[PDB]
DNA sequence: GAACCTTCGAGGAAG
DNA sequence: CTTCCTCGAAGGTTC
C-alpha cells in the first residue's frame, strides 16, 4: 500500500497542502488498504 | 413572499426569471444538469436569493461559498467532492478568485474530472478524480476582469435590472406586513418612487417612516403622515437628498451650468472631493442631470427643468 | 463639563437633533436596539459629542475605539466578542479601517455573526443585538457596500449667531468668567460658525482680561483683546485681509491666478488654497473663474473701496 | 470533438490555410523544423484549434501554456528544458507575460539559447544554455500591442479573419448533426447572420435555441421558431446584444446622440469604463454605429435608423 | 550663545512676542500648562529659536523630535508614553508626519488619552492610555499641508513676519560681539540693508565679510573694508545678486521693459525656467522691481531709477 | 551564420564604417578601449549587427541587454560588475531605460566607478566600486530622445540611413548565396525594390519566396515566380503592407483625406502610436504617400490613385 | 591627469577661484572647517572637478557619494556616523535625494545633531546623535529643485560661468600635452571656437582630431589637418550641426526670414516641437542667429551672411 | 487668423 | 495605494 499512501501525500501536496499537514492528513486514514483514489478522496472529504 | 421559493413567488426580474424557466424545464426533460450560469448586474439586486430559487426549481441542494474564501486548489476540490449529483455551487465575486485556482476549475467544469501530475518529469504519473455532475452559478459585478477562457466555459448569461415602480411598490406593501403597520397603496407608491430602484433603500425608508408614524401620528401610514415623514427627511420627489439639490442649485446659480471643476464645486458646498465624486455624483449621472467633460462638470437641460430654472443653449 | 450630556443641553443642530429624538423614542417604545447611525460633516460641529449623547439617552454603556487603533481582523473580532445585549460600539475615524476589516464588519452589521478560522478549524460565533455608531469627516472614503447598511445618516451643519451666542455664554460660566450679552455676540460673529473656534477665542480673551484688566470681560475689554488678536469684525485674519487688499489694489479685482497671487503676498501656494481661501469663497468674498479668481462687490464694500464694475 | 483536426476538415481561413500548407510541406522536404509562427486576430476564431492542426499536420506533440500562467523565468526554463527535438510549444496571450520573461524568449528565438543569471548580492554570474530544435507558435489578440523587438522575431504571420455567411452555415449544420437536431437551411442562415461572424457565438445560440424548440416547438428548428427564440434571447437581428442595445438607446434618449464621454456613458449604464472600451466598443465601431470624436462618442445616422429613431 | 535664550534677547517679532508674553504669564497664574502652539512662516525668521524660548520662559524641560523621524504609530506612542506632568513636546517639520499618524494626536490633544490594543489573540482588548498635562509645540513652513482637524486643535498660532532695518542692524551688532569682531555702526547698517530681511542672511554676510577683513585687511570691519568686501561678493545696495541685475538689465534693454514671457527671458540669460521662477523672480516681485501681468513680466519705474535708465 | 562578422562583409553605411575604421585602428595602436559609441536611426538598419562587428574588430566579448529589461540600480550594478577588461556592453532602446538607472551610468561612463550602499541595517555602508575599462554601445531612434547629461558622455555618434536599391540587391544576392538557392538579377532587384529599404524585411521575404519556389516551382527564383510569390503574400507592388493599406483606406473613406491627428488615427486603426510613429509614418512620408502639416497628416494624390479613390 | 588638481592648474572661473581662495585661507588661520558650499550651473563647466580641488587645497580626505545612492533615511544616517572631525562630505547630484531624506540634513547642517528612533520596535525612545565638525559640498545642475530651507543653509554659493576663447584655448593645449600630441597655436584656436564654450566638448573634439591625425597623417595636428577632421565630424566653423544649418536655411528659403511660428517651422524641418525649443533653439538665440519676437522668431543678419544668402 | 502667454482641469505613473 | 506633475484645452490679446 506504499503506492497509495505515498501517492495520496504526493497528490495532496500538489493540491497546495503543506507537506507536514498533508502527511498527517493521509496518515490519519485508518484503512491502509484504501486505494490512491480513496485515500485522496477521504483525506479531502475528511478535511472540510 | 419576501423570501420566495419558486419563480411563482419571486418579485421582479421578469426577463431573467422567464429565460431561466425554459432552460430548467428543458434540462429536466433530459437526464442532465443545467449549464453553468453567470449572473451580471449592479450590487444589491437579489442575485444570492435567485441562486437558491434555481436550486429548488431543479430539485437539488445549494452549496454557497465565495471567491475570497477560496485560497488553494484543495479548497475547491474538497468543496466539489461534498456535492451530490446535480447539486448547485454558487460562487460570489468569482472575479476575485486566485489564478492558481482558476486553471483547475476549467477541467472540472468541462470534463467533470481532474488529473493531477506528479513526478520529476523524467518519471511521472497521474491521479484521476471523477466528479459528480454539478452546475456552477457565478455572480460578478465586474465582467471585463474575467479571463476569456473562463468566460468561454459559461453558457448562460443573466442580466439583473433595477426594479420598476410596480414591483418595488409590492415589496414595500409586503415588507409592511412583516411589521404590524398598515400602509395605504398610494403611500407605498410615494416611498417606492423615492427608493432609487433598490429594495434595501426602500426598506430603509419604510423603517424611518414607521418610527415617525407611531410617534408623531396614530400608528398608521396614510398619505398625510407619509407627506410629513417625507418632509422631516429632506428627500425630494425624485429621491434627491438635501445635498443633491444644493449641488445642482450651485451649478445653475453660480456657474450658469458650468463647466466647473470638482475642486471648485467641493469648496462651495464645503465637502470633500472624495465625498462628492463617490456619494452624490454617481446617482446624478444615472438620472442624466449632469455630465462629465474634459473642462469639468456641466448641468444638463433636464436638471434645469427639474429645479425650475430657465435654460438657454 | 464642556461636552453636553443630554439633548436638553445640546444646543442647535435642529435637523439632526429633532430626527434623533424621534428614532430614539420609537426604539425604546419597542424595546429594540437603535439602528446603525453614521455621523459625518465638517470638523468641530459636534460629531463626537453627539455619539456620547446618544448612549446617555438610550441609557447604555458605550464601548469606544478608533479606526487607527484597529490594524487586523483579529482586533475587531476580539472587540466584537466583548459586546453584551444592547451595547453600543462607537468607532471614531472609521474611514481608516483596512479593507480587510471592513469586509468583516458587513456580516456583523447585517447577519450578526462572524466566522473565524482558528488544528486549523472554523468556529461560528453569534452576536447579540448591538448598535454601531460611526463618525467621520470624509464619508466618501468608505466602501459603497458599508454605507448601504447604515440606517441613520446625520449630516452636520454650521450654527447660527443666536446659537453660538448661547454657547459662548454657557462656556463662560464653566470658566466662572463674567461676560456681558453684547460682548458674547462680538465673539460669535468671529467664530466662523464653529463651536470650537468660539471656545478658542474665549480662552484667548480670558487671558488678556486677567493680565490687562480686572478679570471681567466687558464691552470695552473685548474690543482691546480682539484688536490685539487682529480679527476683523467679519472673522478675517491679517493674512485674509492682505489677500483681498492685494487683489483690489494691484489687479483691479482680477482675474488673477493662484500662483501670481501667492508669490505677491509671499505665501506658499498650498497654504493659500487650502488654509485661507476656503472661508473667503463660502462667505462670498471671492469667486473662482475659468480665467482666475475675482473679488466680488461684497469685498469692495467690506474693505472700503469704490466699486468699479 | 467539435473542433477540426486537419486542414481538409478546418473550414474557412482560405488565405491562412493555403499559406501554412505551402510552408509546412516545404519544411518537410528539407527535413527541418518550422519557423516561429504568430497568430493574431479577434478572439474565438479558432487560433487554438489551428495550433492543434499544425501540430497534427507536422506530426509533433503539442505543449500548451499561457503568458499569465508563467510567473518566473524558472517556470519557462523548466518548460523549455522538457522539449524533444521537433516539439511545438504553443503559448497563448504571449503579449501579457512579464518583461523579465521576454528576455529569455529573445535569445531562444534568435539563437535557441538562453543566459540565466545566478547568485545574489555581491555574487553575480550567469550560465549559458542552448535549446534543441523547436518551433514556437504564438497567439495574440492585439498585434498592435506586442513588443516591437519581439514581433520582429516571428518569421511567419497569420492574420485570422471573420468567417463569411457561407462558412458559418456549414459550421451550424455540422454542429447540429452532432447534437442530432433537425434544422432547415433557412433557419441555419438566420443564426449565422446574427452570430456576429464568430463560430463560438454561433454555438452558444444554437444550444439555447435547442432548449426552446424542445418546449415551445416540436423539436424542429424552423425559421418561425428560430426567430421567436432569438427574440426571447434578446439578440437583435444584427447581433447586437442586450448591453449593445442599452448603449445605443442611452445615447439617443439621454444625450441626443452625443457627444458623450466614455466616463459619463460608463457611469450611466452600470458597467466598468474599461469593459465598455475593451469588450463592447470594438464591434459597434467596426459596424460604424459609434464614431469616436474629440468631445466624445457620437451615434451615427445608421444607429438612428436601426433603432427606429428619426434622425435630426 | 548665537540663539537668543529669553525674550530680553529675542529682537523683533513684536506681534508674536507680545502675545506669547500675555498667554505665558496668564498660564503661570493659574498654575497650568500652556495651550498648544503652532509656529509657521517663511524660512529663517526664528521659528525654531522661539520654541526653545517658550520652554525657558515656562521653566520646564524640552523634549524634542521631528516629523521625519516618526514613521509609524508605534514611534509616537512610545514618545507620548514618556511624558511627565508639565512636559513640553516639540515636533519640528511636523508636516512630514504620515496622515495615519496625525489621526492619533486628535484624541491626545483634546482629551489627553489614546486607545491601544493590548492582550493576545482572542483575549486582546482595547484600552485607554491616559496622558498627564502636556504642551505640544509644532513648527512648519508648509502649514497648508496639515489636516484641517489637526490645525483646528492648536490653541495658539504665530505667523512670523520679516524684520526691518533697525532690528537687523541690532542683530548684526550682537552677532559681531559673539565673535571677536569690531564693526562700525555705519558698516553694520550697510549689511542690514542688503540682508533681504532675513536674520540668517544677515549672519551669513557677516561671516563672509569677516573672512575678507582678516585676510585682505587689518582684521577690523570699517566702511572702507565693507565696501571692498561687498564689491567682491557683488551684492548691490538693494540686495540684488549678479544674476538679478542681469535679468532687469535684459528686460529694459532688449524688450523695452516688456511685456515678456518667462520662457523667452530665461533663454536670453542662459538660465532655466525653473531656476528663474523659484530663486530669482520671487524677491524681485515682492520688492516691486517686476510686475506680473496677463501679457507677461513688466519692469516697474522703480527698476528704471535703480538701474539708471530713463523711464520714457 | 548570415550576420556579417567584419567590416569586409558589412555592406553599405559608408559614412559610418569609414569613421569607425579610423577610431578603431587608432584605439588599437594605444592599449586602451574604444570610446563609448551611440548609434541611432530607423529600426532594422543593422545597428545591432554593427555592435558584433566592433567586438570582432576589437577582439573582445560582447554583452547584450536592453533598456526596458533593467528595472533598478541593483540590476545594472550586477551587469557592470560582470564586465571584463575591454568588454563591450550593448544596450538596446537606451532611451527607454528608467531615470533611476540612467543616473548610475553617469559616473560609470566618465570615471569607471560607482558609489553604492552595501549591506543591511547596522551593516549598511557606502562602498566606492572601481570598474575596469569598458566600451558602451547604445541604440536609440532619435538623439533628441536622450537627456543632455547622458548624451554629453557619448564620444562617437553614428547616424544610420536607409539602404539604396544597389546595396539591397547585393545583400539579397549574398543571402541567397548562403542558402543553396539560385536567384536571377531581375528577381533579386524586384524583391529588393519591395523590401521597403530595410535589410531585415528583405531577408524575411526571401525566406518565404524560397519555400514557395520549392513547392510551387522548379526550385529556381525567377521574376514570374517572385511576382506570384509576392502576390500571394500581402506585400503590394511597391512595399505597402496591409497596415499601410488600412491607414490610407481609413484616412480617405472616413476623414476624407485628412487632416487627421496621429493619436486619433492610431486609436481608430487599433495600433500603438509608437508603431505608426517609428514604423509606418516614416516610410509613408519619405515615399511621398503622407505629407506632414501643422493641421495634421494629409493623404497625397499618389495615395489616392494607388487606392483608386477620386482625388478631387 | 585630465582633471586639474590645484588652483594653480584650474584655468578660468576667476570669479569663483578668487572667492574660494580667501575663504579657504581664512578657515585655515582660524583652524576651522570650511563652511558648507554649493556649486551649481550649466552642464560640464567643472563643478565636480572643483569639488576635488577644494578637498586637496584644504588638505583633508574626501568622502564621496551621490544623491541617487541615498534611497532612504537609514542610509544617510549610516554615512553621517562615519564622519571624522574635519572630514569633507561631497554629495553629487544633490537634487536627486527624496524630500523625506533632505529634511534630515536641516538639523545636521545647522546644529550638528540628528534625532533618531532606537529600540526593539516594541520599546523605543528618541536619542540625539552628535556629529563632529564637518563640511558638506553639493553639486547640482538645477538648484531650483532644492527646497528653500536647504539652499538657505549653504554658506558659500558658487555659480559657474561659461569660458571665453582665451581661457578655453589654454585648456585645449594643456590636454594635448597629456596626449603627448603637438598642436599648432592656430589649430588650438580653431577647436576652441567650435567647442561652444564648454571644456567637455573641447576635449571630445580634440580626441577625435587626435585619432585622425595619427591614422592618416604624420601624427601632428596643424591648421591643415584640423579642417579635414572637422569636415568628417561635420561641425561648422561656428559649431553648428547639420540640424542647426537645416533650421536656419528653412526659415530663409521657405519663409524669407520669418516671423514664423515654431509649429509651422517644426513641420517643415520634420522635428518634434519641444525638441526644437529645448535642444537646438537655446544655442542659436544666445549666439544671435535667431531672435524671438511677439509675432515669431526672425533670422538676423548674422544668420544670412553665415549661410551665404543676401540680406535685405 | 496666426502666434504668445496665462490659467485651469483631469490623467497617470513613481513613488 | 497616493502624491506629484504634465499633458491638453481655451480664453484673451495683438498684429
Ligand atoms: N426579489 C426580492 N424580494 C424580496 N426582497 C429582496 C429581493 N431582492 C432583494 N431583496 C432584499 O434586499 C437584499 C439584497 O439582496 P441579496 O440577494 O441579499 O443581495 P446581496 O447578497 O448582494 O445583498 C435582500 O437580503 C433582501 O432583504
Ligand atoms: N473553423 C472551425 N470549425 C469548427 N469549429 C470551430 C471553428 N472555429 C472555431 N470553432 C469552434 O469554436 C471554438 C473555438 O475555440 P478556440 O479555437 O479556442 O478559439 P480561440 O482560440 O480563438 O479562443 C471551439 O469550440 C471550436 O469547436
Ligand atoms: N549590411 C548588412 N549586410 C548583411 N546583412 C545585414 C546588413 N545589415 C543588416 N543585416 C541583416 O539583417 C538583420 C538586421 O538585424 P539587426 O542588426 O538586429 O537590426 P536592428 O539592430 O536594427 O534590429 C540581420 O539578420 C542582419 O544579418
Ligand atoms: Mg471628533
Ligand atoms: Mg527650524
Ligand atoms: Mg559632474
Amino acid at each position: 500500500s506504499e503506492d497509495a499512501e505515498q501517492e495520496a501525500v504526493a497528490a495532496l501536496v500538489a493540491l497546495g497542502y503543506k507537506p507536514q499537514e498533508a502527511s498527517r492528513m493521509v496518515s490519519k486514514i485508518a484503512r491502509p488498504d484504501a486505494s490512491s483514489e480513496t485515500l485522496i478522496r477521504d483525506a479531502l472529504r475528511a478535511a472540510l | 413572499t419576501l423570501r420566495p421559493q419558486y419563480f411563482k413567488e419571486y418579485i421582479g426580474q421578469d426577463k431573467v426569471k422567464d429565460q431561466l424557466k425554459i432552460f430548467i424545464e428543458a434540462a429536466k426533460l433530459r437526464d442532465e444538469a443545467l449549464d453553468h450560469t453567470l449572473l451580471f448586474g449592479p450590487p444589491g439586486l437579489g442575485k444570492t436569493t435567485m441562486a437558491f430559487v434555481i436550486a429548488n426549481e431543479m430539485g437539488v441542494n445549494l452549496k454557497q461559498t465565495s471567491g475570497p474564501a477560496i485560497e488553494k486548489a484543495g479548497d475547491l476540490v474538497a468543496i466539489l467532492n461534498d456535492l451530490e449529483p446535480g447539486d448547485i455551487l454558487f460562487i460570489d465575486e468569482i472575479h476575485r478568485m486566485p489564478m492558481a485556482v482558476e486553471e483547475v476549475l476549467y477541467s472540472a467544469m468541462e470534463d467533470y474530472y481532474i488529473d493531477i501530475m506528479i513526478g520529476a518529469g523524467e518519471t511521472s504519473r497521474s491521479v484521476h478524480l471523477d466528479l459528480p455532475p454539478f452546475t456552477l452559478v457565478g455572480a460578478t459585478t465586474r465582467a471585463g476582469m474575467l479571463s476569456n477562457p473562463l468566460r468561454a466555459r459559461f453558457g448562460i448569461n443573466g442580466h439583473m435590472e433595477y426594479y420598476e415602480l410596480p414591483d418595488l411598490t409590492e415589496i414595500v406593501e409586503r415588507t409592511s406586513e412583516i411589521f404590524e403597520m398598515t400602509i395605504t397603496p398610494e403611500a407605498a407608491l410615494e416611498l417606492a418612487r423615492r427608493s432609487r430602484g433598490t429594495p434595501r433603500i426602500a426598506n430603509r425608508l419604510l423603517k424611518r417612516v414607521r418610527d415617525y408614524a407611531q410617534i408623531m401620528g396614530d400608528g398608521v401610514i396614510d398619505d398625510k403622515i407619509a407627506d410629513q415623514a417625507l418632509t422631516m427627511l429632506d428627500v425630494d420627489h425624485e429621491g434627491l437628498d438635501y445635498v443633491d439639490q444644493k449641488i445642482l442649485r450651485t451649478m445653475i446659480e453660480m456657474y450658469g451650468g458650468g463647466p466647473v471643476g470638482l475642486g471648485t464645486l467641493s469648496v462651495n458646498i464645503a465637502e470633500e472631493r472624495e465625498t462628492v465624486e463617490d456619494m452624490y455624483e454617481p446617482y446624478l449621472i444615472q438620472k442624466g442631470f449632469i455630465m462629465r467633460t474634459r473642462t469639468g462638470r456641466v448641468a444638463t437641460a433636464k436638471a434645469y427643468e427639474h429645479m425650475g430654472y430657465d435654460y438657454t443653449r
